[PDB]
């Protein structure tokens, strides 16, 4: 979104967009080009925009659209939960091989230079512990919810 | 032992009575000391940044 003004041509010999005193101009866009293409900046100028952003209109669009009560302590029990709790372990294994494979390996192949040619998102530390914090969230979220609504039920 | 303890001679026969216990169990009422231990992995995986 932008919006514009248009200019006189009576300040051919002045300075068109007569800007003054202040040091806010360089800010909220470069003129870009395929907009200087066309009349800027010799027709028409652009011009800042910033809300009137106000409370009770943020969070009244925050906490309305965004929100979710009794959702709060649910389950979504087992049958699935312990089932993709069998989902990650098992090429995390395979990953784990592969995690064998590059430090067992450990050659002097000037090894700041063996390290930067094989970057590929890739096994020792990208493709490791990002699973672990995977398995961490979704069983303790689990399970510290099963404890509660044993307390909070009976 | 007549005086002290019980273990009194009826007939021909001692009766000491039952040592044995209740045990009260439910054993699922670890339930906020089991949700407190959770809280602690998680805590000491987090917190230091």
């Amino acid at each position: 979104i932008d919006a514009f003004r248009l200019i006189n041509a009576n300040m051919m010999v002045l300075g068109h967009e007569p800007r003054q005193t202040t040091s806010n101009l360089g800010h909220l866009n470069k003129p870009s080009i395929q907009a200087l293409i066309h009349g800027l900046n010799r027709h028409y100028y652009s011009i800042t925009i910033n809300y009137r952003k106000n409370e009770l209109e943020q969070k009244m669009l925050l906490n309305l659209h965004k929100k979710s009560w009794m959702e709060g302590l649910t389950l979504q029990d087992y049958s699935e939960h312990c089932k993709h709790n069998e989902s990650v372990v098992k090429e995390m294994l395979e990953l784990a091989k592969n995690y064998n494979k590059a430090v067992e390996e450990e050659d002097k192949m000037t090894p700041e230079q063996l390290a930067i040619k094989n970057v590929g998102k890739q096994d020792p530390k990208r493709h490791l512990e990002e699973h672990v914090d995977v398995l961490m969230t979704s069983n303790i979220v689990q399970c510290l919810a099963a404890m509660l609504d044993t307390v909070v039920f009976k | 032992y007549a005086k002290k303890r019980g273990w009194v001679l009826g007939p021909n026969n001692y009766y000491s009575f039952a040592s044995q216990q209740q045990k009260p169990e439910d054993t699922t009422i670890p339930s906020t000391e089991l949700a407190k231990q959770v809280i602690e992995y998680a805590r000491q995986l987090e917190m230091i940044v």
